């Protein structure tokens, strides 16, 4: 279901990205960032634009924001376009 | 450096450094000054060594020095010693931060396409570093040159 | 049915069924007595629901039965009513399953590929199902006509 | 021309040689008819010259 | 993978017992040759690009067929330079994973990362298994040329290369 | 994935010899029919939907695979057919241009009869659909072009059998 | 020894492209019949055809003359063209140019 | 050396018979580097520019065939004197990969 | 056109254009003189190609113009011929572009959604384009009629 | 295990109908080629050992599967080949007479590619041996008879792939 | 992504009118230069690496961006340049064939100057590299062809500015 | 070898090895020093043992090398001696293994199927091995010639 079942350290599925997203979450951000690949010079793949602006969901913004810095990216701006704040029920 | 590899390698698993890794930082920091004492030995012999590198890279490869080769001319040979100076300067960085990243984030990653767009034969540069390692053995005693030996042949492995 | 996709919904989410899902499987099975009565009305009224269904279909779309229409002649007109007997049958399945899941994977998924590949005007067969809907809802009370008509218009929606 | 003239006896076919022209050698199989040595085997060919004449 | 140590510890865990002295004697034999296992490895990094080059010429000097057209058997030997480029690349791997496996003191890294599917992969591309194994031991004799006056480094160097040889064989006997 | 030129070059290369008179003799034979194959592949691209509509209506339209219980009953299952028949008429067009059926078994034939047995698709009705589809394809492209396009249809039918 | 096996399917690695070849594959990868632009692609290289083929035989026929005239330039020591060995596979034959 | 002066005549007469010069490009890119130690490279560029000078003896120039095969010779000889491509590397993300 | 999608093909593949792609851009531009003559014939024959196009369309499909048909009445029938003037125009674009790329993203992509949403029988408009094709190919020689008709039948294929 | 007549009778029986004009139309087509298949199967029986000797010498005789380490090195392993190639040339003869490749997958193809992977037999060299064996078989029986016998060889090569 | 023919068809279509004399007048002007553009794109494909090697050595080879501290010091950073300059010489070749610079801003210009500011890439040295690359391109393709290929280089330099 | 089949013998019988089996593994390994000397003699005498082996083979069987013989010409005669180099190699294996088990599953099992399927006279290759035997036993003393000849005649027996 959601990503906070009871998993933490020392648990059977591997220790990973745990987001505070509810059941079928409907909140999503509008993020903007550059993310240079830092791996094209030994792979020699084709090049793709690294400056992107896209709507990521609340269910997986934290994983994406945690990963964009993994590969040296810089986050220029993020906002919560869709969803409420301090909302107990209704994020579903 | 080596601590940076442990912080990074422990960070993609979302955990603190384990028992073995903290050895790898602790043992690295206890051998600290000996890298510091060693790099000052090499910095005082940079004019020592690159003069000896130009000895054998060109008696081995007179193709490059001759008229028509890339290194023909004064100003082409002028930077020729500069590339030795930057490489030797990079190795002092690698000898200090006890790993290969300063030899890899600089110098190694994409070096062939740099030289291939310059006309420098990439095989000749491999012998240049091999020449440079051959030159460092004379101004260095047997104790500490095998400390610096594995940092040289990584460059040769990186260039092939 | 409502039972099978309320399961496969909670199946994918790695969880059991909520009260919202189990108070409706409960609410559906107590509804099961009333569903079989509704499907029992359409079961042995297919003679009138189909034949009067194709009644208004030809009066509203004489092109499809006129010479050049897809259902022209004694042959195609028989198959012209055969499909209405199919879709009237699937509505009896959807009423008993409490969902258009039987109607979904039979007669709806990829229906435009079939009828486009048969030369049949897909809008024409949509007009046929609407004519059957007025005959079907005329056979039942208001509480039932909000269901039996309810499954036809879903078939109307997916058929265009 | 057939030249079927007479006295077509059967026994005693003799010897000599002629090696008549091929045909149909105008077809097109993609593989040759195979041989053997080369690489791995120049040693023994040169060396079966030794006994070839015996 | 598993080194000589972890392979030893799994040996005593399966039986669920602590490490006795026969177990520790096996670990000590690694710790004695462990310092000798490195300059074997350090010599390989200094002699890596060379040792592949002597292996190739020593190979094709006996297998000239590998540099020739395949015959109608669409077989992958070093016919074209595209074939030759990738075919030298395999000698990279056999020297590499046999270099780690010298340091681990155990062939656990060999079979799971080299042997598993090796006959699978070569049977697909129709690659020579015979000459492929012979180049593996041309490297072994070439590496043992350096450490030759004594003979306790020789058994260390032989163990990875000998393991690939016995395992890549279709068993005649 | 080899055409007639690729297959000729492969056999001439696999013996390490140059392109002799016999290898070029077949290549000249392929270039002579190069004009015929494009026009054959031209009209087949135009009448792709019409050919498949003609084959199914002529072979398996009203048989009881079409009726309930038959292998083609539901609309998803019927729609899979014309999707499925499109590949046979399409890949056969590729073999007709390349002049070599290597693309068929590379991308169609392998794991095909083993897949229909899994789904329970009737191989008997499938081949007759392709045979009827081969019959209409000879209508459009002509006789000899139909002989060429027809030469790869039964190749599919043979291996799919 | 390996105690399992995934199987070895027959795989033909790529060797080169041809003009008759890749355009058949490009529309192939997009899941479509080639269009009239690409049908115009496959046709006039076939229309090159015999022009390409005759270039082979005229080049193939005097192959020794093409190779020998290079031998006169950059090989001292008389002829030095004896080491030619045209059949490079050790086959008896099927046919020879 | 005669075997390779052979082969340069060959894939050219496979590139003419094929569509493109691509088969030459794959087998001539890193070729000069591999044989660079047992060969003076300039003793190949002389030999490869003798084949075009010889092969241009065959055709009436400024006809269509003269421009076809000439363009295929300079694809192999000029690209012969050209640095070899760098090896592509596939570094893995986590431990168990190789 | 053939120029723009031969580019975007080789664009996606990270490569330049092959001889197979550049000997056809070459072959297309030398074909450009003959293409403008063909499109010039259809340009000022739209009065006959459209009006005779709707000639056979109503004789073959009197339902669409009869009372109840979609194109019923003087001021629609006008729109009934307007669409044929559209599709006849797009064929002139496809002939000059050497491809149905202009016809693809105009009048073909999502055409079934429009005509289904307008109540128009999409099969009927397909019959209209076929009637225009016989008039168009009757205006040109055999070498041209294999092209001008060639773009109509593609529009026939995508329109059903 | 069905021939052309068995397959025609099965399809005509499986619908419960008599042998109409279309079912007998194919049967007449099979009886026309009945004279060709026997003479094709006649010469193949005579030159069975000669055909297999020609195929192995033309495809995989001197390749390094023949040398040590290759898949065919030991005499038991070499002798298994000509035993193994005999079935392909023999069962293909049965398919050529029966006019239906049902006997091949019934008795040859099933568990075959799954068996060679177990033994580690190279499927690539196997198909080229059968392809070369198909090439010599077209030499003996002629063109059209070679087209018939060749039609079942690649059926083995397709499924064995 | 429009060529000269696509742009002419779009403007003539966007008003719903046929291709009048003015629309075909420009199309005839494009077909006249069709022979020049292919030969221009021919030699540029041949001397792609040579042109980029000439531009960097003539514009920014020895400047202190090349020396420690500048934004092209490290080998990864130097290798990114010739990778980066390859697109400018490549996409400019596409604009020269298509006769319309729509592909440049579609696939190169948008988010480009906004990207170099993020990385801190000097736009000043970039344009002079393209200007020097434009200068050598006029050497190969000639004067008027250099005028055509040069017309898209400064289009990149203008928008990238 | 004697070690492996003395095991698989006692393996099948559900028992260990008797003194009769273990006093011979013992007796064989003390024999191992003398076996390597014998195999060492045949190892670098293959030039004479094979070439003189084919010497007497052609003088005794000129049919096989005459025109029409299987080993006719420069080609087959090279392979004609290649097989003798094979069988001479297997005898070196049998001497070191102390048994014809290496010779059994290599060059003996199914050998008649190969040579019958190659057109080679199997009796002719048997004559070749006998000619090698007289050359081999002429190179060793009487105590050794009772062994080296002993493995050849087993190969002679199984090869007919
Ligand atoms: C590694 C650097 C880093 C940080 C720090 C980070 C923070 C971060 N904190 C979050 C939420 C949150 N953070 C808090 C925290 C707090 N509430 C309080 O009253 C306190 C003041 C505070 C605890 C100290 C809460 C309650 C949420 C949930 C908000 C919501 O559901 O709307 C979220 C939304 C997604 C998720 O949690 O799955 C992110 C991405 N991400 C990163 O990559
Ligand atoms: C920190 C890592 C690093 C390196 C190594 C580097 C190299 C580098 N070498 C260059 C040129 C050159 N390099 C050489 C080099 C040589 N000729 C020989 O015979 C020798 C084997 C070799 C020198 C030891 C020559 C001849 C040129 C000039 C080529 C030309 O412009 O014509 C250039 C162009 C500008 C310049 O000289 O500064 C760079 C950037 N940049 C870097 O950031
Ligand atoms: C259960 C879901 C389902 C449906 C709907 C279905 C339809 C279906 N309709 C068919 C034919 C047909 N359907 C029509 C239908 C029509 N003509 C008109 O004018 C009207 C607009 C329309 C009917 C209201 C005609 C004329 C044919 C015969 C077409 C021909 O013979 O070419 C056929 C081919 C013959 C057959 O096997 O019956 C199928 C399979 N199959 C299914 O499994
Ligand atoms: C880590 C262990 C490991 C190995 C060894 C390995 C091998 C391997 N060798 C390959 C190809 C190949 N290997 C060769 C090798 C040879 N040709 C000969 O004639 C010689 C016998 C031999 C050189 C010794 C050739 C020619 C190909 C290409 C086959 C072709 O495309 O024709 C390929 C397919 C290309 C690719 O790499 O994607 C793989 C995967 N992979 C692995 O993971
Ligand atoms: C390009 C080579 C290639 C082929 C040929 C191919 C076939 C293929 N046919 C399928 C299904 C199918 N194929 C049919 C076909 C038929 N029913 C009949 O009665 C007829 C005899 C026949 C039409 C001629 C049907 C009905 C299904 C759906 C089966 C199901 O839902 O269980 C499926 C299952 C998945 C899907 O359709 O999405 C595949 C993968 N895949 C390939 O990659
Ligand atoms: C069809 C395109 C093509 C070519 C040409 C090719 C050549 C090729 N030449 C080779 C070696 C060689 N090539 C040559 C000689 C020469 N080469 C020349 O182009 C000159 C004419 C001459 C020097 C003047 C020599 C001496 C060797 C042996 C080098 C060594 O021992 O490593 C090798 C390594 C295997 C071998 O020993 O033959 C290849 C793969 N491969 C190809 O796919
Ligand atoms: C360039 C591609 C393209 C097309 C094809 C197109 C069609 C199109 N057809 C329309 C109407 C219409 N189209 C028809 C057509 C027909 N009636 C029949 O009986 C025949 C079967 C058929 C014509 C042959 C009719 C009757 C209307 C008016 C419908 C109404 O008033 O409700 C309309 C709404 C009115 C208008 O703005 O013109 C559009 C936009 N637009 C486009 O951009
Ligand atoms: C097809 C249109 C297009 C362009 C042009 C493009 C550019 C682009 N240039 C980049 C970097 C770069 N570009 C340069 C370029 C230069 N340094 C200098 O001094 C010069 C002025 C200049 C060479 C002319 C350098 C050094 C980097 C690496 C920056 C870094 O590692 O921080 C990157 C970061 C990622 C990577 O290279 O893998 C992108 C995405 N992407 C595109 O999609
Ligand atoms: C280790 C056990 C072993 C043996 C013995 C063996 C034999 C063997 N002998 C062969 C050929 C041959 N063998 C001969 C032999 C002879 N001609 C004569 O006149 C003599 C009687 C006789 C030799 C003394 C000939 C002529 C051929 C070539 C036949 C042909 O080309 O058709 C071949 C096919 C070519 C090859 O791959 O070498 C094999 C595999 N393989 C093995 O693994």
């Amino acid at each position: 279901a959601y990503d906070m079942d009871g998993t933490g350290a020392g648990s059977l599925e591997p220790r990973g990205i745990k987001s505070s997203a509810v059941e079928k979450d409907s909140r999503c951000f509008k993020v903007t960032f550059v993310l240079p690949s830092q791996s094209r010079l030994y792979t020699f793949r084709e090049l793709q634009n690294v400056y992107t602006t896209k709507m990521v969901p609340f269910s997986s913004w934290y994983a994406e924001q945690q990963r964009i810095q993994k590969m040296g990216g810089k986050i220029l701006k993020v906002e919560l376009v869709a969803g409420g704040q301090m909302r107990s029920v209704g994020n579903q | 450096s080596l601590v940076t590899q442990v912080i990074l390698s422990a960070d993609d698993e979302l955990r603190y450094p384990t028992a073995g890794e903290l050895e790898t930082i602790s043992s690295y920091l206890k051998t600290g000054e000996y890298r510091i004492r060693l790099i000052s030995i090499l910095q005082g012999k940079e004019q020592e060594i690159i003069r000896l590198a130009s000895k054998k890279i060109f008696q081995l490869h007179p193709e490059y020095i001759a008229p028509g080769g890339n290194a023909s001319g004064a100003r082409q040979r002028a930077l020729c010693l500069r590339d030795y100076g930057w490489y030797l300067r990079l190795i002092t960085y690698a000898i200090l931060a006890g790993d290969k990243e300063p030899l890899e984030k600089i110098g190694i990653i994409g070096v062939r396409e740099m030289y291939n767009s310059l006309g420098v034969p990439i095989i000749g540069m491999i012998d240049a570093i091999k020449c440079l390692k051959e030159a460092t053995v004379e101004v260095i005693s047997q104790e500490e040159e095998d400390f610096v030996a594995p940092y040289y042949d990584y460059i040769i492995q990186g260039m092939s | 049915s409502i039972v099978t996709k309320s399961i496969v919904n909670a199946d994918a989410e790695a969880r059991y069924l909520s009260p919202g899902e189990l108070d409706r499987i409960k609410s559906f099975v107590l509804s099961g007595q009333r569903r079989l009565r509704i499907a029992q009305t359409l079961t042995e009224n297919r003679e009138r629901i189909v034949k009067q269904g194709g009644q208004q279909l030809f009066q509203r779309r004489p092109d499809v039965v006129s010479p050049g229409g897809n259902a022209y002649g004694e042959e195609m007109t028989a198959t012209c009513l055969r499909d209405l007997d199919y879709y009237l049958r699937l509505v009896t399945y959807g009423i008993i399953a409490g969902d258009v899941t039987p109607i979904e994977e039979i007669g709806l998924v990829g229906v435009k590929e079939m009828y486009s590949a048969l030369g049949t005007p897909i809008s024409g067969v949509a007009e046929g199902i609407r004519c059957m809907k007025d005959v079907a809802c005329s056979l039942l009370s208001g509480e039932d006509a909000a269901e039996v008509g309810f499954y036809f218009d879903y078939t109307l929606a997916a058929m265009q | 021309a057939a030249v079927g003239n007479k006295s077509n006896v059967d026994a005693p076919s003799f010897k000599g040689s002629n090696m008549e022209l091929a045909d149909s050698g105008a077809d097109y199989k993609a593989f040759p008819k195979r041989r053997m040595p080369g690489a791995n085997m120049q040693g023994f060919l040169d060396m079966a010259k030794g006994m070839k004449p015996k | 993978m598993q080194d000589i140590i972890t392979s030893v510890i799994n040996q005593y865990d399966l039986s669920g017992r602590y490490l006795d002295i026969k177990g520790i004697n096996q670990i000590n034999n690694y710790f004695d040759t462990g310092l000798k296992r490195l300059m074997i490895a350090k010599l390989i990094n200094k002699e890596a690009t060379n040792l592949i080059k002597e292996a190739s010429e020593l190979l094709f000097i006996e297998q000239p067929e590998l540099l020739r057209p395949c015959g109608n058997a669409f077989i992958g030997n070093a016919y074209t330079t595209r074939r030759y480029a990738a075919c030298i690349r395999d000698i990279e791997y056999y020297l590499r994973y046999s270099a780690y496996s010298i340091i681990a003191g155990n062939n656990s890294i060999l079979d799971e990362r080299v042997l598993d599917g090796l006959k699978e992969t070569y049977n697909s591309l129709l690659v020579p298994i015979g000459p492929t194994i012979r180049v593996i031991q041309l490297l072994k004799e070439i590496i043992q040329k350096k450490f030759s006056t004594e003979n306790i480094e020789n058994a260390i160097i032989a163990e990875p290369f000998d393991y690939l040889a016995i395992n890549l064989s279709d068993k005649n006997l | 994935m080899q055409d007639a030129i690729t297959s000729v070059i492969n056999a001439a290369d696999v013996q390490g010899k140059y392109l002799d008179a016999n290898s070029v003799e077949k290549l000249r034979g392929y270039f002579q029919t190069g004009e015929l194959r494009v026009r054959a592949a031209a009209t087949i691209a135009a009448n792709a939907a019409t050919i498949i509509k003609e084959a199914v209506a002529k072979s398996l339209l009203y048989s009881d695979i079409t009726r309930p219980g038959g292998n083609m009953y539901t609309t998803r299952r019927y729609a899979a057919c014309i999707r499925d028949l499109d590949y046979y008429l399409r890949y056969a067009t590729y073999g007709m241009l390349a002049g070599d059926p290597s693309i068929l078994d590379e991308r169609v034939l392998n794991g095909l009869k083993e897949t229909y047995n899994s789904l329970g698709v009737p191989i008997g009705a499938t081949i007759q659909a392709i045979q009827a589809m081969k019959e209409v394809t000879g209508s459009l492209v002509g006789s000899d072009a139909g002989k060429e396009m027809g030469l790869y249809f039964d190749y599919i039918c043979s291996g799919l059998s | 020894v390996t105690k399992a096996s995934g199987g070895s399917p027959v795989v033909k690695p790529q060797l080169y492209k041809t003009a008759s070849m890749l355009t058949i594959a490009q529309a192939e990868q997009q899941d479509r019949f080639l269009e009239l632009g690409e049908l115009n692609q496959l046709v006039s290289f076939l229309n090159t055809g015999n022009i390409r083929l005759e270039i082979a035989d005229l080049l193939t026929k005097n192959a020794n003359i093409i190779v020998a005239r290079a031998a006169d330039r950059i090989f001292v020591g008389g002829s030095a063209i004896s080491y030619l060995e045209r059949p490079q596979a050790s086959i008896i034959e099927a046919n020879s140019a | 050396s005669l075997r390779d002066l052979d082969w340069f005549l060959r894939y050219l007469t496979y590139a003419i018979v094929a569509s493109d010069p691509n088969i030459l490009f794959v087998n001539i890119r890193g070729l000069r580097e591999i044989i660079e130690n047992a060969c003076s490279s300039a003793a190949t560029i002389v030999a490869l520019k003798e084949m075009k000078k010889t092969s241009l003896s065959l055709f009436p120039e400024n006809s269509i065939q003269k421009e076809i095969i000439e363009e295929y010779f300079n694809v192999v000889v000029d690209e012969f004197i050209n640095p070899a491509l760098t090896d592509t590397i596939r570094k893995r993300t986590s431990n168990d990969l190789q």
